[PDB]
């Protein structure tokens, strides 16, 4: 109940790991290639953690733990290329040499599995080198199909191995505007029911969303992959935020399933991160914590192509970094509930759970993020995707109509009986998230 | 226990020991004169093998030839490097074994071998470790049939513990120098299969289809042929005279590649086939050697291996290799190859290393094997005297010294065991 | 009951004696043309040992004390004019000059026993001018009939001359997926039975898994047979480990005959060696001996191709080098017991022998072994190779059916007499296996 383990597939994930990783080099004093250069606290590790993501070598280095598993092997190439090459393990970085689809076509079948026995065989050698195992991290692109299969093939096989530990899933969701490919909605839909059966607390996070935050906050007239890695790389390593770092009141990985979840049902949050600001924009703005819950409320912050506010209130939580006072966030939130926003329900029936850290809040110099002294992280699993889930299951019904794929799909072995059992069960996620909030 | 004693014998013998002694001095280095090229000293004990140190520092073989017509030893002392041989070695005589095996060595081919016995006894007082005996002679020839049997009869007297190495070329079916050239070839073998431990198959035509093919030649030489021979029987030995991972004898072929001393029969074949205007675009690989190998247009028998199957085969490697490419590819071989090989070795392999790379390559290797192809030509020459002989035609000249139908049909019924040995062990 | 002496028969077995002589002439500080150059220590010799393998020449040398007998002379005059010759006593350079076979064919018959007189007349000079002898050692590869045949003939006469030795057979065995000649079985197994009832201690090493793990763990793309006889040789060298150098519970070399052997039955333990890595792998790994252990466990580092999990447990012997803590190591063993390992028996009922020396562990230059502070190499007479006899029985069924080669060895003097008590000895011994274990 130490450790945390993180696995990226796809291309997506893998920048997205990078970026990360390059930030936690960043924040916590390692050079790009490591040992050290030097040591900073005091905390940092020691005292633990580190070791958390980093494992703690004998001889004074630093290695982040995490599998690089993917059929391309472009990008391992890329990874081995680079700095990224005295950081993971040669063994850790999984090179594929079959290319046959990308990917969910052969991915989630019998073509996968042959080489999943020696991915469990190395991550469970790993759990046994560290002491303890507290959650796994995922970073997947629903988008691309091996992201998707290989990511769902993986979480049945650790849901299986221990049934016990944290499942936390970063899994980047299709533009719901217009998707890159049309396979696309087939790799998400039908790994969700697997999601559904075999996960604990998944993060969706839109490329739209943050491109329109791109345009719109950072005043970036052509945004790239690289400045949404470095965003979502902040938002992930602000969760994440006291489990590092001294705070006067941390937060542990399992009270978010103690208290946003408390059903065996509906465990689907959605995150926000803010103030999000330009470098030339830091001049003329100080505002306080008031002002950033607005800005997490906005639907633009938070990466999904729907109203937030339109939805009904479901318990949340509330993360804070560098300079925050408690009686502060405490008016603000009770602002919040005045102004009537979402409708709470009778059973908590008002649950803010607020975090307080210590360290500032941190910015990646590759991104036009100015640093601030005061950042808000917001959790919530509001029912406001649920028109989001209908949108792409109208395509699926428009496209299924013809069904324009069960050609290979059968041909490979399957049936529409799975298709049609992935859309009843997705009709039935929409009928929970409408039912949750008309109960109270 | 290394030393090499070269028998040459008949026409085309004597062509082929010439360019094997050419190859010999050019792959070891020996200049005519008697300077010495070794570099530097795994080319000095070797060359004892051979060649025998003389007064003044001079190396001379320690060969016996012997051809009935002595035409061909003014073509080899003023001709290239043949200088070096002694006046002694030179045993002619007048004037020809008549073409026939009546002749041969019947009633005046046992005159003169006499003499050969005792420079060969004499010969073998002056070896200290005498290991084995070369001979190249022609199937169908007159000569190389005639008395090559009868040496072999009286090598196997006086010598009861020294195996016996026959490189005879085989006449093929369908070309017909004289009427005659099969039945000399049958009448040889009639006492080869009795005589001798191991036999090479080896066919001119395959030899012009493998230049015409591969080699583009224009003019028809019989040079490069001998060549391309004299490269291969160097390659057999180079084993013995070269260490390696593990070096090969010929008594070794005789335990792992012959059966039974009844079955000595083997195709050979050879890598690389590579020609003048190809050596700027192929990399020269222990692989591609493997494909040119088992390629079913490269060996000499000359027959079809994929309408058949191996019983054993061998690989004799060449020059610096490392011991993981052989074998991954023997590996690769024995999976995709797995239906030709017999179902009770199961592994029909045998590895030798060499460590001195081919003179005028980098990478090369020779390829034995026992197949079920050869009862086919077997059959070929059975059928060929079954219609040609039935009319007794030109069979009084053999008739006339004293030979009997019993020998003939003893022969034909020999040929049968042959191909009933070849289906045992079936096709 | 001072020294031993080791005896090399075979190209292989002579390859990998000058690998291991190389060896101690690189840990002891011996030049590699002897005197001296210089003396190290303290404890090197003196005080004893040395004198353990290296005789203590009077003027100050040091010469192996190995006999290198066979019957090819190109072996030997490879060893000669090289730095071996400075080593090695010109007496004790058996040159062999016949060749008739390789050598199995003529080599356990009449031929070599008119050689055999004047090595045992050698040996018997050689043990009379030290003082005492403990045990020998034995370097012959079963592929290579001369190895099979003349190592042999020397078991039984040494067997008869005391019968009082330890009997170390490091014997090289032919590779279980291809074999490199058609008669090494034969070789192999028509030596088993002298072997079964002449010899006290049979370690089994194969070729195919050296290769296996120099491709995996040294990513090696050409392993060369000078890398296998080195990671051998660091093998041999371990074991003998304290016998050389000081440690804190030194192992004895009747031990291993007093723990591991309870019976007049099986004798013949697992060796394996751990951690295997490149010089480039050391910058990323600094495990505890848990780990090393795990893999020694693994069947790519047993030296065998089969799964020594899957076998029933037997006694065993753990050494280690270096750096090491008793409650580390006391742990790791606790914690494979609490793994279900293979299925202890109710005769020891758990024996865990563990051996502890103050030496680090060692690496040869010429190989890509990284130096280590901390080594494991573990011993073990499982019954995991039971079905590695079974597969080679089968293919001696196979190539018996036609028996293949009766020709010439019913025409030197044998019979298929022998091959089928041969075949009814191995049979008796895979029964065996199975009983030990199936006792309990």
């Amino acid at each position: 109940m130490r450790e945390v383990i993180s696995i990226n597939v796809g291309q997506a994930g893998c920048q997205i790991g990078n970026a990360c990783w390059e930030l936690y080099s960043l924040e916590h004093g390692i050079k790009p290639d490591g040992h050290l250069e030097d040591g900073l606290s005091k905390p940092k590790g020691g005292e633990e953690g580190f070791s958390t993501f980093f494992h703690e070598t004998g001889y004074g280095k630093f290695v982040p733990r995490a599998i690089y598993v993917d059929l391309e092997p472009n990008v391992i190439d890329e990874v081995r290329n680079g700095p990224y090459k005295d950081l993971f393990h040669p063994e850790q970085l999984i090179s594929g040499k079959e290319d046959a689809a990308n990917n969910y076509a052969r991915g989630h079948y019998t073509v996968g599995r042959e080489i999943l026995g020696d991915v469990l065989d190395r991550i469970r050698k790993l759990a046994d080198q560290c002491d303890g195992l507290q959650g796994f991290l995922f970073t997947h692109s629903l988008g691309g199909g091996t992201g998707s299969g290989l990511g769902s093939l993986l979480l049945e096989e650790l849901s299986a191995e221990y049934g016990k530990k944290s499942k936390l899933e970063f899994a980047v969701y299709p533009a719901p505007q217009v998707s890159t490919s049309v396979v696309e909605p087939y790799n998400t839909v039908l790994t969700t029911h697997t999601t559904l059966e075999h996960a604990d607390c998944t993060f969706m996070v839109d490329n739209e969303a943050i491109y329109d935050m791109c345009k719109r906050n950072l005043d970036i007239p052509r945004p790239s992959f690289a400045n949404l890695n470095n965003l979502i790389a902040q938002v992930v390593s602000s969760v994440t935020a006291s489990l590092r770092f001294d705070g006067s009141l941390n937060v542990d990985l399992n009270e978010f399933q103690t208290n946003l979840v408390p059903y065996p049902r509906i465990h689907f949050p959605l995150v926000s991160y803010s103030p999000v600001l330009s470098k030339s924009k830091a001049f003329h703005e100080s505002n306080s914590v008031s002002e950033i819950t607005n800005a997490c409320f906005e639907p633009g912050n938070q990466m999904v192509k729907c109203d937030p506010r339109d939805g009904k209130y479901m318990a949340t939580c509330l993360l804070y970094r560098g300079d925050v006072v408690t009686r502060d966030v405490q008016r603000a939130v009770e602002q919040v509930k005045n102004k009537k926003t979402v409708q709470l329900v009778d059973w908590c029936p008002t649950g803010f759970k607020i975090g307080i850290c210590y360290e500032p809040p941190t910015a990646t110099p590759n991104s036009q993020l100015a640093t601030v002294d005061r950042a808000v992280c917001m959790l919530s699993n509001t029912t406001s995707i649920a028109e989001a889930w209908k949108r792409i299951d109208r395509k699926f019904d428009l496209m299924y109509a013809k069904r324009a794929f069960v050609h290979w799909y059968v041909g490979e072995g399957m049936e529409e009986g799975e298709f049609t059992e992935a859309r009843e069960d997705l009709a039935a996620l929409e009928r929970d998230y409408i039912e949750v909030g008309a109960d109270s | 226990m290394r030393e090499i004693i070269h028998i040459s014998t008949g026409q085309c013998g004597n062509q082929i020991g010439a360019a094997f002694w050419e190859t010999i001095c050019g792959e070891h280095g020996l200049d005519f004169n008697g300077t010495y090229h070794g570099h530097d000293d795994i080319q000095k004990e070797r060359l004892n093998v051979y060649f025998n140190e003389a007064s003044s520092g001079k190396w001379v073989p320690r060969s016996i030839n012997v051809d009935l017509e002595p035409g061909t030893i003014d073509a080899v002392r003023n001709s290239a490097i043949g200088n070096l041989f002694r006046p002694d070695n030179y045993i002619f005589g007048q004037s020809s074994a008549g073409n026939v095996w009546a002749k041969g060595h019947y009633t005046e081919g046992a005159e003169l071998v006499d003499s050969v016995m005792d420079v060969i006894r004499r010969e073998a007082e002056g070896c200290d470790s005498l290991q084995g005996f070369q001979i190249t002679h022609s199937l169908g020839g007159g000569t190389g049939s005639g008395m090559g049997t009868l040496l072999i009869s009286k090598i196997r007297e006086e010598f009861p513990d020294r195996m016996m190495a026959t490189f005879s070329v085989l006449p093929s079916p369908k070309t017909s120098d004289t009427v005659v050239e099969p039945y000399n070839a049958t009448l040889s073998v009639h006492q080869l299969v009795e005589h001798s431990d191991e036999t090479f198959c080896i066919d001119n035509e395959a030899l012009y289809d493998i230049c015409q093919r591969t080699l583009k030649l224009n003019q028809p030489s019989y040079g490069d042929l001998n060549n391309l021979v004299s490269s291969v029987m160097s390659g057999v030995t180079t084993s013995l005279r070269y260490p390696g991972q593990l070096n090969s004898d010929l008594r070794k072929l005789a335990v792992n590649l012959v059966p039974f001393p009844r079955l000595h029969f083997f195709m050979v074949g050879y890598a690389p086939l590579t020609a003048i205007g190809s050596q700027s675009f192929r990399s020269l690989t222990v692989p591609e050697l493997t494909q040119q190998m088992f390629d079913a247009k490269n060996m000499m028998a000359a027959a079809d291996p994929r309408n058949g199957r191996y019983l054993t085969v061998a690989a004799f490697f060449r020059g610096k290799v490392s011991v993981k490419e052989v074998e991954d590819e023997m590996h690769k071989v024995q999976s995709k190859n797995s239906d030709y090989f017999v179902e009770w070795i199961p592994n029909n392999v045998q590895t030798a290393v060499c460590s001195v790379a081919p003179q005028g390559l980098d990478m090369a290797a020779t390829f034995i094997a026992n197949s079920t192809s050869i009862q086919e030509l077997f059959k070929r020459v059975g059928d060929q005297f079954s219609a040609m002989f039935k009319r007794k035609a030109f069979l009084h000249w053999y008739t006339s010294e004293g030979m009997d139908e019993l020998e003939f049909s003893e022969a034909e019924s020999n040929m049968n065991d042959l191909v009933s040995e070849y289906q045992q062990y079936q096709e």
